[PDB]
């Protein structure tokens, strides 16, 4: 489970649509190589409650 | 049976990124009242450009 | 002297001649990066020259 919310008080549940995304990126990249540095990635979305 | 089957798969959900790394491709073709279903390995040995 | 694609990808050229025997020529869109960090160069990308 991953809550997310944004809320512009903290006590104000606003609508919207909110996109949590994850990658495996890398251990210790240098990125001048160029590259893409994401080696995984699992994106998930979901519309506001 | 119109024509054949087709498909069209996107390369994004596949990540065609540099470290993301070589496919292969096999296919279930499943029969129908018989249930001897075939499966081929054509086509799958990719190419690392 | 800059150029660009004919239709058929092709390209053609004079070149001004008064210089000794030797001439060794080359042609980019990109340009010429002899630039590896580290000699290992695991992560590698390459453009044809
Ligand atoms: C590089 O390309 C140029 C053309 O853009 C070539 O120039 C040509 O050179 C010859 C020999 O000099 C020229 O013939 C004569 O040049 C003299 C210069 O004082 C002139 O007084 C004469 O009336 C006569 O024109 C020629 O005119 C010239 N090209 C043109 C525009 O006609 C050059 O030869 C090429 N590189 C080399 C040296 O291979
Ligand atoms: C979205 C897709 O499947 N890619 C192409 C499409 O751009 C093209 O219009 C179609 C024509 O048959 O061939 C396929």
């Amino acid at each position: 489970n991953v809550s997310v919310c944004g809320l512009y008080t903290y006590g104000k549940p606003v609508p919207g649509h909110v996109t949590v995304s994850i990658c495996r990126k890398y251990s210790d990249a240098s990125d001048c190589h160029g590259e893409d540095s994401q080696a995984f990635c699992e994106k998930f979305s979901g519309q506001l409650n | 049976s119109h024509g054949c089957f087709y498909q069209q798969v996107k390369t994004k959900v596949f990540q065609l990124k540099r470290k993301e790394y070589e496919m292969k491709l096999h296919t279930e073709a499943q029969i129908q009242e018989e249930g001897t279903v075939v499966e081929l390995t054509g086509r799958q040995s990719s190419e690392i450009t | 002297s800059n150029a660009t694609t004919d239709e058929h990808g092709l390209v053609q050229f004079s070149i001004n001649t008064t210089n000794v025997m030797g001439t060794s020529l080359t042609v980019r869109v990109n340009y010429k990066d002899r630039s590896p960090c580290y000699g290992y160069q695991w992560v590698s990308e390459e453009h044809e020259e």
